[PDB]
């Protein structure tokens, strides 16, 4: 402050007021003699000193730094331009159990080619089924498509030539940036501070290719916090789930035990993954539980009300969090929203078949009680009318 | 699938960008000979101005200085102060904007890494008479007495404290960022320092309690600082020999500053948790 | 979308092939030429074309439609909005016989302000009494009023300023119609309607004065014949609620039947009244069962979500239809919908002094089974703070 | 009184801050941070000049 730039006749004006009285003793500059040259010449030079310190005094910030005037300065700190990147997906290979696997497997989906993202097994597995986390070998958003059955280009003894993308959902694809993306994203970094909450992890976990919603533990778990002689938690588990690419949306556990071991790192407790040094964790996932959800007395009701039930239902059973009781009022409010307070609607809750599964219970009041590692998964919700009554006649 | 670097982030994925073109002319081009010619033309035009501009001849002498060639045909004229005054706006640029320019910025700055380390507030831990116990039995450089340990000042060459100073300059800012806290973004934080942090367990040591970690080097040089407007740094040895600095017999053979800042460092950002361990070895270059 | 939207690159091929096969010659087009990019742009022109063409369809549907043209369609077609209502009733005003009388007459009841609607007399007659038709002065619901006794504001001479509520209820205030009930309303004209002559008859017995809510027969009042099957009520009958002038807004026998009278006639079904010809039927009211509500747990909320739920628990109780049970889990759902999912917070309903009442009886599940012509009636919120917050002390 | 609090109040700081279990990251304090804030009881001295 204070402190900048004069006015160019400002300068002027000082620089020959200093040069009539330090040297002429006081006399006039007369313009078109020698003096007068000499006065020009030195103020040329001095505007061209401040000039050449707006320059670079500006080359040095970030906000109207050149370009490759930032990605050094930002490089040096380490932030750097996000290249185009690889779409990622999941198949499922089928053939003779035993035989031989190789490394250079390549998958032709449509027009695109892929590869195996992972490490390959030596061995096809006794059951005869392999699913594989394949990611495409060029870059782009063309990477991200929607086809289902794809072939094997190198043709491998004992292992059909037909793979299905799982899902057919190869996500994961976005293209290179720009001089302008990368300011964005660099000083707006610079106003940032990461700290490691829960929020961290559970928006970190949501990169994964193809993961779309991760929850906490469940209500049903002990949930144990501390993994060693140490005094307060630095354990951390999770449940992810894969909505629109595995069925009811629960994967194997072939799948979360590559998150588990990128995340927290493995060796696990050392922070040799994305997680904080000294935290060991998991990502586990569960198994599904079939529930058949009885809607009794919707029929009188108008097909459009009776319609968004149903897909309110199919909706809210679909994303129950893993280890959750699946209780009835919360089903019977689906139903007092729409239809009223005034009309009748009761809700029950059944087993396919009324056969046991394992970890699923019912309550005294009919609700079902589910233990951890198993998911409320909805094979049919049905509509029927036992109760007479005059909303018809 | 792209190699993967490091970053304040994590191991993020780089790349380029394309060359635009523009970048004004940086410190490096401004050259006295360059600009003491081009000063010649601010003068006006004339029978008076037209041959004394086109016989400017323009040499260097010893110290630079990009001076006028008087042959022994000369005709003193205003010209010749022109080329003066050129070759001063050079020098004065040289030596007031390149400092407090190259001085601003901890990845840049020579000759003021003291200021910088007041700046930060960097306090040593091997300095204090009342340093934590747990910090070793015995720090490498305190010399053993009936008293207990007894800490040696030490003073290093001025090259080796000027390299030392800006690799921890350069550590100290990057951490000022505030990183996430597992080994590859702290190793990429005291990379300055030629040093990396490394796990002694294989086995998942979740139950195993003293999660002991190793502090091993990455090289024996520091990368120093050019003064200079265009070059490479001049790369200084990092370690000292105890008996060429005569110093007492108890300290270690070789000793190693950077190897104890990033332990100050490591030290104070794993201080949470409540089963670490830091063991320290030696290393001959 | 309602016209067509042809697959875009389809679109994008046409418009290239009748630029080369007209323009060009039949020759292809260099890409990022001028013929390209004049190409580029017919083909956004023709999109905002079949857009502006939809949504000139859209403009004539009654369901979307702005609110002008919607009031400029429905005028076509006879449904026109209802306009604001000024309250209205009879003044009984006393004093000495002949006095004079002007046309500046005004009534202050309470706190509002009324007028006299038809022509005063010009003199006060010999009887000494005069009672006046009289409206409110404000429009609006704020005009409607029970009340009893009221004061002359504006003093004459020989009168005296005490005047008399001749019934003692302002009925009829209303405020002016908005657009979306409009809609609504409109919209129900169009469509094809089941049983019309219900709704009909129950539009029309909404404007009977200070009839509040007209409501169906209740679910807890259907009828079976001696074989179980459903019996379809022959005649039409509903309730009334009279909310702003009686107790729990249910009327005397005698006001419903006199709404009977005027809607039917008599004798029923000759079209002596407002129904067509041969339609019988029966308007009906109801008995209250006095219900207290005791919520718990509500000290731990901030007193906002303490003051919404118990305002919104009393509005959903004292609205409640007749011949209707009040269950637990509405009550629970209005709580809940407050408070967030893992709050803890029981209510429960009693009766008062835990005395027996005809018509209602306490399922086990906790609820309030109400029989025919009864209603529920809320006698008192209470809210039990056991001191219990969030922080002890 | 000299602003020492009564227990209960530095009680609910804590809960707000650390969380409940303390540790798991459900408040303010980040995860595997556990503490506890304090209160004091007043000692009353008297001061001559």
């Amino acid at each position: 402050c204070t402190i900048q730039r004069p006015d160019p006749q400002d300068l002027r004006n000082d620089i020959a007021t200093r040069f009539s009285t330090n040297v002429l003793g006081g006399a006039p500059i007369i313009p078109e003699s020698n003096e007068f040259y000499v006065v020009s010449l030195e103020y040329a030079m001095q505007e061209e000193f401040y000039a050449f310190g707006e320059q670079m005094w500006r080359e040095r910030d970030p906000r109207f730094a050149c370009c490759e005037n930032l990605v050094k300065m930002a490089a040096e700190r380490g932030v750097y331009p996000k290249p185009a990147q690889f779409a990622q997906g999941y198949v499922r290979m089928t053939g003779t159990p035993g035989s031989a696997l190789n490394q250079g497997l390549r998958f032709q989906f449509g027009n695109q080619t892929y590869e195996p993202a992972s490490v390959v097994p030596d061995q096809l597995p006794a059951t005869g089924i392999l699913v594989l986390r394949v990611s495409a070998v060029n870059p782009g958003p063309s990477g991200n498509a929607r086809v289902t059955d794809g072939t094997l280009v190198t043709p491998v003894p004992g292992i059909s030539s037909a793979v299905t993308a799982y899902g057919g959902n190869f996500c994961g694809g976005s293209d290179e940036e720009e001089c302008e993306q990368f300011r964005t994203r660099y000083l707006q970094r610079l106003q940032y501070q990461p700290r490691f909450t829960v929020e961290w992890l559970k928006s970190k976990a949501a990169e994964w290719p193809c993961v779309t919603d991760v929850f906490d533990l469940g209500p049903n778990c002990c949930a144990v916090n501390a993994l060693g002689e140490v005094v307060c938690p630095n354990n951390f588990e999770f449940y992810v789930l894969f909505r629109d690419t595995f069925d009811c949306g629960l994967a194997p556990q072939c799948v979360v035990d590559e998150i588990t071991d990128w995340l927290f790192g493995s060796p696990q407790g050392l922070g040799l993954g994305e997680a904080e040094f000294g935290i060991c964790g998991k990502v586990r996932t569960a198994a599904p539980v079939k529930l058949d959800i009885i809607l009794d007395g919707l029929s009188c009701a108008t097909p459009a009300q009776s319609r968004v039930v149903e897909e309110r239902v199919t909706d809210f059973v679909n994303r129950l969090p893993p280890s959750t009781n699946l209780t009835i009022d919360q089903l019977r409010f689906i139903g007092l929203q729409v239809l009223g307070p005034s009309f009748n609607f009761n809700v029950a809750i059944r087993s396919p078949n009324d056969a046991v599964q394992p970890g699923l219970r019912f309550t005294s009041c009919g609700d079902a009680e589910i233990d951890c590692d198993y998911k409320a998964c909805l094979n049919s919700v049905v509509v029927i009318n036992n109760n007479v009554t005059t909303s018809g006649c | 699938m792209n190699v993967l670097i490091p970053g304040i982030d994590g191991m993020v994925s780089a790349g380029t960008l394309e060359y635009t073109g523009c970048c004004p002319p940086s410190f490096a081009d401004v050259d006295e000979c360059t600009l003491a010619t081009a000063f010649v033309g601010l003068l006006p035009s004339g029978p008076l101005w037209d041959r004394p501009k086109y016989e400017a001849i323009t040499t260097i002498t010893e110290a630079g200085n990009c001076a006028a060639c008087w042959t022994t045909d000369h005709c003193p004229t205003l010209v010749d102060y022109a080329v003066n005054v050129g070759a001063r706006l050079a020098s004065v640029i040289e030596r007031t904007i390149w400092p407090a320019v190259r001085e601003s910025d901890p990845f840049t700055a020579v000759t003021s890494t003291a200021d910088w380390l007041n700046r930060f507030d960097w306090v040593n831990c091997f300095e204090t008479s009342c340093r934590s116990k747990e910090l070793g039995e015995k720090t490498p450089i305190e010399y053993m007495t009936d008293c207990g340990p007894v800490y040696v000042k030490i003073t290093y060459p001025p090259s080796l404290q000027q390299a030392f100073e800006s690799a921890l300059i350069k550590s100290l800012e990057r951490l000022s960022m505030g990183i996430i806290k597992n080994l590859a973004a702290i190793n990429f934080v005291i990379e300055p320092l030629k040093v990396r942090v490394v796990p002694v367990d294989t086995t998942d040591a979740c139950e195993n309690e003293t999660l002991c970690v190793v502090l091993e080097k990455t090289s024996d040089f520091f990368d120093g600082v050019n003064a200079n407007t265009c070059g490479i740094p001049t790369p200084v040895a990092a370690y000292i020999d105890r008996d060429v600095m005569q110093l007492p017999s108890d300290l270690d053979k070789y000793i190693w500053p950077g190897h104890m800042a990033a332990e100050c460092i490591v030290r104070s950002l794993l201080s949470h948790v409540s089963r670490f361990c830091l063991i320290r070895t030696e290393q001959a270059p």
